[PDB]
């Protein structure tokens, strides 16, 4: 048995700095609406579904949803894979 | 007031730190170490991202390699990478206009930090089409020179350092923004 | 990492667009 290895098989480590830099990408640009404050609300993006609280379009709403449709295809690939 | 100015100063400094590391990514000493040892046969690959070293000491200017589409991966990496300092350096000249006003203002500045998020995002796709590249010409067997390592070059890993600083001093002199 | 490196590309150029979104929404005002 591989320990933590085993679970970092499917996806290269290499991506995963890419989904984590590409992420951060993602994080300034709901503050660009407005140093930590909408960071920390794109840190609320990510843990569910993704951003929130734009008043109807806005700018980075629209950054909402392609992070979901983002998030959504790599977390379907990881699966595949892994099956 | 010292502050805001602390800040600002020190956003200007990881900027040009992370142009530093965007010189180390277009002056890598070699893009990653290699091996061929299957004897008679012994090699040591020390390849760089465009003279690729090998070693008695042996540096070699290989450069576009790869051929069908991906030497027009490589003029959209370059010239990304072009843009990507072209960006750097607008960041540098509307700060130091800011320092021209520190010896709109904020809205030149929001301008300045949108410049280096267009930087940081154009660069992380270049950075990503390089490694495309890389794999790629490793997939074909690159003439004779297929490492067995590979594994990664510094310089790559502090482009991506400039990169999360330019972050940092967007989102911090946008901090001096919204107070 | 190429297959969903593509997903990367159409990540980062929603960015720019929404980014330019930001940018004549600033224009209007």
């Amino acid at each position: 048995k591989p320990g933590v290895f085993s679970f970092l098989d499917p996806l290269a480590y290499e991506i995963w700095m890419c989904i984590v830099f590409a992420y951060i990408g993602v994080s300034v640009v709901l503050f660009l609406v407005s140093i930590f404050n909408s960071l920390w609300f794109s840190l609320g993006a990510f843990m569910q579904q993704g951003c929130d609280i734009s008043p109807r379009s806005l700018s980075g709403r629209i950054v909402g949803g392609v992070w979901w449709f983002f998030t959504l295809i790599i977390i379907s690939s990881y699966t595949a894979n892994l099956a | 007031k010292t502050s805001r100015r602390g800040r600002a100063l020190l956003a200007v400094a990881l900027n040009l730190l992370a142009l530093l590391f965007a010189t180390t990514a277009f002056l890598t000493t070699y893009w990653c170490q290699g091996t061929q040892r299957v004897p008679f046969q012994l090699r040591r690959f020390h390849t760089g991202i465009w003279y690729s070293c090998e070693e008695g000491e042996k540096c070699r200017s290989f450069i576009d390699l790869a051929p069908a589409s991906e030497k027009g991966v490589l003029w959209l990496s370059v010239v990304s990478e072009v843009l990507y300092i072209l960006l750097l350096v607008v960041g540098f000249s509307l700060m130091c206009l800011e320092l021209l006003h520190s010896s709109d203002g904020l809205k030149l500045n929001a301008f300045a930090a949108v410049f280096t998020v267009l930087s940081g995002l154009l660069g992380m796709v270049a950075h990503m089409m390089y490694t495309q590249v890389f794999q790629v010409t490793v997939s074909l067997g690159p003439e004779d020179w297929r490492p067995h390592s590979w594994d990664y070059g510094w310089s790559f890993c502090l482009a991506w350092g400039s990169f999360t600083c330019c972050m940092a001093a967007s989102v911090t002199t946008l901090n001096s923004y919204t107070k | 990492l190429s297959n969903v490196a593509g997903v990367f590309y159409i990540l980062v150029g929603g960015l720019g667009l929404a980014m330019l979104v930001a940018l004549i929404e600033f224009c209007y005002k």
